């Protein structure tokens, strides 16, 4: 398909210039084979696990946000 | 409030047009190689590509370079024309507002406006103009589904809109707040020596970091607001994405796919485009007071367009009353009347805090009095065009400011085209300050500190008393000048004042609540309580009342 | 540079809990997109071919948990990258300012106020505001770099190639950018610093400017200023845009010589369908490097651009080392032992040739000379604000210099020649600089400098506020508050540097019994000797020489 964005629009922009990423050739494949794998064979596991990565690390982060007050 | 500000970037549409075309150029040679190169088997790929790339690389240089260029005078005249807008306002402007606080809104107000100008627009038409292109090509794919998506976009505008009104008030209050711990800073390092002095050191950097506290407490809500706003358009990106292809799978024709595939690049556009919103409207809060000066109109009366070739120095007060606008309740000055005329010295006597400082404000037209009219050659001073009127009245300060030059420049300052040194010396002579000007290591070029540190204490009402002499003026005043003046320099001052033949082209005003000048003086006025209790001569006023209870 | 960079991290300490803490939401929000495009591609693919609606259902379930996950992960980081960036900007703007106060009088004759005011407030956020846009970027770009170069490594014999090609290039070339761009933003900073004078000296006096009717003078030196930093801001940009120009067509040449080389191997024996695929993966990785490279020595010219913030700080005041004593009780005898003094900031000139006088307690000393003779220079050693080039000053036979700071000012203190009062209420000029004092000792104060009387007529009475600078009092009611300021403070010593000038008449008639207390030392400044009287002793001053 056909790429009208940047392979990675996020980093297209530095203040108000441009920068180097653009489909010179095309968008790099990032899906490795061991993922793709993973991802469908004991898949729903891994979104639970994800999720509580993200409920941990949000977690701790609060924590911290007491802490730092307080010291 | 959105119009206010873009309606300064109208003023150079055509730098900007051309701009828009070659971005739009660019993009079209940048979306030009995944539709006509394969990359593979194929010299036919490479050599377009190669020549492709340079030419996008080029137009893209030279869009930038007209960007930038552009900016930098939208900046450069924004920001000089809030500083011409705050000197037009009235002298109170200057008692409601701090020098700090008005400072920070010139210097660094404007500069965040124009920086957070420069960054968004040329991000926002990037992602209209590829928008765009993918909307086309979604049209292509499926009429009836590119209208279902434009009609439910119109709901994701509906969140971003409320937190836009978080950023506008979140960001005055953080605006003015850094204003206020200007004003803290800039107060103290002006007055180092008497901080110094006091030790109140720790005192003023106590008093400072109650002005950072409150900017800590703004900025933790910035931080949690920024995360709220980039949850909110991740996730409705998403559902809109997700949302079509339901209805996609519920139509389930076959050639779905070509739409789906710039359907999921089109709301990474919406992404970028709702993000943009609430940062607009921080601008618009980030420029309100600087907006404000631009459009207040100032309370003063417009200067009139009368410039004499001759005036004479005949100046009469008619029952002028007037109260500062503080406290406009209670007056300071109460039916004043008596007239100055061309050869004669008028002498001023008070107490303390009496009105005599007021009096010479409202004769250099720094205010309009709440009552009766004052005449200059019988004509109001608002008449008088603004730089003819401060060339015939010319006054010396209670403590005169001395700006930070060279003392050619000050005793020079303000006047049309510069003078040549023979008309600067002769002033200083006749104010006495060429006695001691000379004697410094460098002379007339010596460059002075800020607001005359430099100078001793007698000396500084000497140089700002030869910038009045230097005008020629029809009227002059002196507003407790003599009192500090060496015996040099006060024989110089009572040789000017009743001794020279220069005398009958002038009408002096002199103000002192001490004897030590105004026997000589035609006329005595005696002000108490801002009524002008006695008048008369010197001999007259002896008569009146036995030793004048202010001598013996 | 780096030394400034390092400094930056010891500030930045305290700060790293949450640095960590975007890292971890960083590499989270990351987890997630490489397997997002799996699920996109797997309806794409069920959508095309073979339809089947549980699997239509379950794919794009799969796919907005996901999302939700990185989007959740991504807010955050941006959040606390934010609030670091805020920090940084008040830890540094407070640490500067406090700084300031801390150095000696000889430094704010050199610097200007409106300078030093634009510098607090404009490097401070040059210094910080990097970090939200610079750090992401720069880490972001760090783990795809890893990433994408492991794919790369299953082609191994052509990835020696890449870390021989770019790298030299870019390394080299970046440094003669680096130096130039520091350069211009140093200039820019003065730049602007210098324009901001112009409004603190345009407002600060703006009475004497509309006196003269001056107003519009100073617009068209305000707009020379501008115009002068509108063409640093040309020069930064333009050099910039042609700079990005060069590295893309560098970036480009690369390409097609790889390319070239990738053809070469092809001869020897890494199939089509090896390097069609590699080629792409070359690309982005030579694009990261690029712009990994860019931001660290843009990180780098931002912090180097506010060395003069460093300086500010790190300063140590031309002062001797703090005092510490401090008696419960002082008899207050000053002597001076052949004094002798000049500026530091212009030595070469002496303005007192040698003073050798002593203040007794209950005696009042006149000092009287004419104007330039060294008066006020005499009162300020007295209060430890400069320091004699020679002699010493003692109080109670111990050198001026050897008494607490906060101790020395609340026993001698002094009325200045054109005193300056500050912007609140009456009751906190008066009682200034003390950290407790009751209304009844601020009240005796007023009633005996004779301030009480005037005082009752504000609006708010004491608690009336002081316009800047005491603007809305008039000039005999800003000296009376002056005194009484000093009297509050029962002080020992008591300086009056020609404090009774601008009252009148009466009042300064009434305020002659300062001695009537037997206890305190009296110093009268005045420039006739029709104003001194009853003084105990009289000196006479003449060239910096008592007669
Ligand atoms: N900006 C102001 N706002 C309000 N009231 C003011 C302001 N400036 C001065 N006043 C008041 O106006 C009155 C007159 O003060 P003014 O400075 O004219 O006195 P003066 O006779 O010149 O005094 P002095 O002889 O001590 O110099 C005083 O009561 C003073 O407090
Ligand atoms: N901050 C300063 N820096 C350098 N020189 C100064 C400073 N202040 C005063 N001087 C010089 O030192 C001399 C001291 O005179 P001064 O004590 O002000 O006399 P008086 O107090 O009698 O007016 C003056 O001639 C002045 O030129
Ligand atoms: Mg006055
Ligand atoms: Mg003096």
């Amino acid at each position: 398909a056909i790429r009208i964005l940047g392979c990675d629009p996020e980093l297209r922009f530095h203040h108000g210039h441009a920068l180097n990423i653009r489909g010179l050739f095309g968008c790099p494949k990032t899906t490795p084979k061991g993922i793709v794998f993973l991802l469908e064979r004991y898949g729903g596991a891994t979104l639970m696990l994800y999720l509580l990565m993200i409920l941990l690390s949000l977690m701790l982060t609060a924590l911290m946000l007491y802490v730092i007050e307080d010291l | 409030p959105v119009r206010r500000l873009l309606g300064c970037l109208g003023s150079e549409t055509r730098r900007l047009s051309l701009f828009l075309v070659l971005v739009v150029l660019s993009s079209l040679g940048e979306m030009a190689i995944p539709f006509f190169t394969g990359r593979l088997t194929f010299t036919r790929n490479l050599t377009l590509m190669s020549i492709l790339t340079i030419a996008s690389a080029v137009l893209e240089f030279v869009g930038d370079g007209i960007y930038n260029n552009t900016m930098g005078h939208v900046h450069s005249h924004l920001q000089g024309e809030v500083f011409g807008a705050v000197l037009r306002q009235e002298t109170e402007f200057f008692q409601q507002n701090q020098t700090g606080n008005i400072m920070s809104r010139v210097t660094e107000d404007t500069s965040t406006l124009s920086d957070s100008l420069s960054e968004n627009l040329s991000l926002f038409l990037w992602y209209l103009v590829r928008g765009l292109c993918l909307l086309g090509i979604m049209l292509w794919g499926s009429v009836s589904l590119t209208m279902v998506t434009l009609i439910t976009l119109p709901l994701l505008f509906l969140l971003p809109k409320k937190v836009g009104k978080w950023y506008q008030l979140l960001e005055v209050q953080v605006r003015e707040s850094l204003a206020k711990s200007s004003q803290v800073a800039i107060e103290a390092l002006s007055a180092m020596p008497t901080v110094r002095s006091f030790a109140n050191e720790e005192g003023e950097a106590q008093k400072f970091r109650e002005k950072l506290q409150e900017i800590k407490t703004l900025n933790q809500k910035e931080a949690v607001a920024y995360a709220v706003n980039s949850w909110t358009t991740s996730i409705s990106g998403m559902l809109l994405k997700v949302g079509i292809l339901y209805i996609g799978g519920q139509l389930v024709s076959g050639n779905l796919v070509t739409f789906v595939l710039y359907q999921m690049q089109f709301t990474q556009a919406v992404e970028v485009l709702l993000s943009i919103y609430p940062r607009v409207q921080k601008a618009v809060g980030s420029s309100e007071k600087i907006f404000e000066y631009l459009d207040r109109t100032p309370r003063c009366p417009p200067s009139g367009l009368l410039t004499p070739l001759h005036l004479e120095g005949l100046v009469q007060f008619q029952d002028v009353s007037f109260a500062y606008p503080n406290r406009p309740d209670v007056l300071v000055l109460q039916g004043l009347t008596f007239t100055l005329r061309p050869g004669e010295v008028t002498a001023l006597v008070g107490p303390n805090g009496s009105g005599k400082s007021t009096v010479a404000a409202l004769l250099q037209n720094l205010y309009q009095p709440t009552g009766g009219q004052l005449l200059l050659d019988g004509k109001p001073l608002p008449q008088y065009e603004h730089r003819y009127l401060h060339r015939q009245v010319a006054a010396v300060g209670q403590e005169p400011q001395v700006f930070g030059r060279s003392l050619q420049e000050n005793i020079a300052y303000g006047l049309t085209q510069k003078p040549t040194m023979e008309e600067i010396t002769a002033a200083a002579v006749k104010s006495g300050a060429h006695s001691f000007i000379s004697g410094l290591p460098q002379g007339y070029d010596t460059e002075v500190d800020e607001a005359g540190s430099q100078l001793s204490g007698g000396q500084r009402q000497a140089v700002a008393l030869a910038r009045a002499l230097i005008r020629k003026p029809c009227v002059l005043i002196l507003d407790d000048a003599t009192s500090a003046l060496d015996a040099n320099s006060q024989l110089q001052v009572e040789q000017l004042l009743y001794e020279s033949p220069e005398r009958y082209s002038r009408s002096v005003l002199l103000i002192t609540q001490h004897l030590s000048l105004v026997e000589q003086a035609d006329h005595i006025l005696f002000l108490e309580g801002g009524a002008i209790r006695e008048g008369g001569t010197h001999q007259q006023l002896m008569e009146k009342k036995g030793c004048y209870w202010a001598m013996v | 540079n780096k030394v400034l960079m390092w400094r930056l991290l010891k500030l930045s300490r305290p700060d790293l809990p949450l640095l960590v803490a975007a890292f971890f939401f960083l590499v989270l929000a990351v987890l997630g997109e490489t397997l997002i495009p799996h699920y996109s591609g797997r309806v794409i693919d069920i959508l095309g071919g073979d339809f089947d609606p549980h699997a239509f259902a379950s794919a794009i379930f799969f796919m907005c948990l996901f999302s939700f996950g990185s989007s959740l992960s991504a807010g955050c980081r941006g959040g606390c990258f934010t609030y670091t960036m805020s920090r940084i900007n008040l830890r540094i703007r407070e640490q500067l300012f406090s700084s300031l106060l801390r150095q000696d009088l000889g430094f704010f004759q050199e610097t200007k106020t409106g300078e030093l005011n634009s510098r607090l407030s404009s490097d401070t956020t040059l210094m910080s505001n990097w970090l939200p846009l610079n750090a992401n970027v720069l880490l972001r770009s760090l783990v795809k770099v890893v990433g994408l170069y492991g794919f790369m490594l299953s082609i191994s014999p052509r990835l020696t190639l890449l870390s021989l090609l770019h790298m030299p290039f870019t390394i080299a070339a970046e440094k003669v950018y680096n130096t130039r761009h520091q350069e211009v933003l140093r200039e820019i900073q003065d730049a602007v610093a210098r324009a901001g004078q112009v409004v603190r000296e345009a407002v600060g006096g703006l009475q004497t400017v509309r006196s003269f009717g001056a107003e519009e003078h100073e617009v068209c030196r305000y707009k020379e200023a501008l115009e002068q930093c509108r063409q640093l801001y040309w020069r930064r940009d333009l050099e910039r845009a042609l700079y990005l120009l060069v590295r893309r067509v560098l970036h480009l040449g690369v390409q097609m010589l790889m390319l070239s080389c990738g053809l070469q191997q092809m001869q020897d024996g890494l199939t089509q369908g090896s390097l069609l695929s590699f080629m792409i993966y070359q690309e982005s990785v030579g694009s990261y490097v690029q712009t990994l490279v860019y931001i660290y020595g843009d990180m780098l010219s931002n912090v180097g651009a506010a060395e003069k913030v460093f300086s500010y700080m790190d300063r140590q005041p031309n002062l001797p080392s703090p005092g510490t004593l401090a008696p419960t009780t002082l008899q207050g005898v000053v002597k001076f032992q052949d004094v002798s003094f000049a500026y530091p900031n212009r030595p070469d000139r002496p303005v007192l040739k040698g003073l050798t006088f002593t203040l007794r307690p209950g005696e009042v000393t006149a000092l009287v000379g004419p104007n330039g003779s060294g008066k006020s220079t005499v009162a300020a050693l007295l209060q430890n604000l400069y320091q004699p080039t020679g002699g010493q000053v003692l109080l109670d036979e111990k050198p001026i210099s050897q008494y607490e700071h906060c101790y020395l000012h609340s026993q001698v203190v002094s009325v200045g020649q054109e005193p300056v009062l500050f912007s609140g209420s009456v009751r906190n000029n008066i009682a200034y600089g003390l950290q407790s004092c009751e209304d009844d000792k601020v009240m005796a104060a007023a009633q005996a400098a004779h301030a009480d009387d005037f005082i009752q007529e504000m609006e708010h009475g004491i608690y009336t506020d002081v316009g800047e600078k005491g603007s809305q009092l008039a000039a005999g009611q800003k000296q009376r508050l002056a005194i009484a300021r000093a009297l509050v403070r029962d002080p020992r010593v008591l300086i009056l540097d020609e404090a009774t000038s601008a009252l009148d008449v009466q009042c300064e008639q009434a305020l002659q019994d300062w001695n009537s207390r037997g206890d305190r030392t009296v110093l009268v400044i005045a420039h006739r000797l029709q104003t001194v009287q009853r003084a105990h002793q009289i000196l006479v001053l003449q060239e910096g020489k008592l007669q």
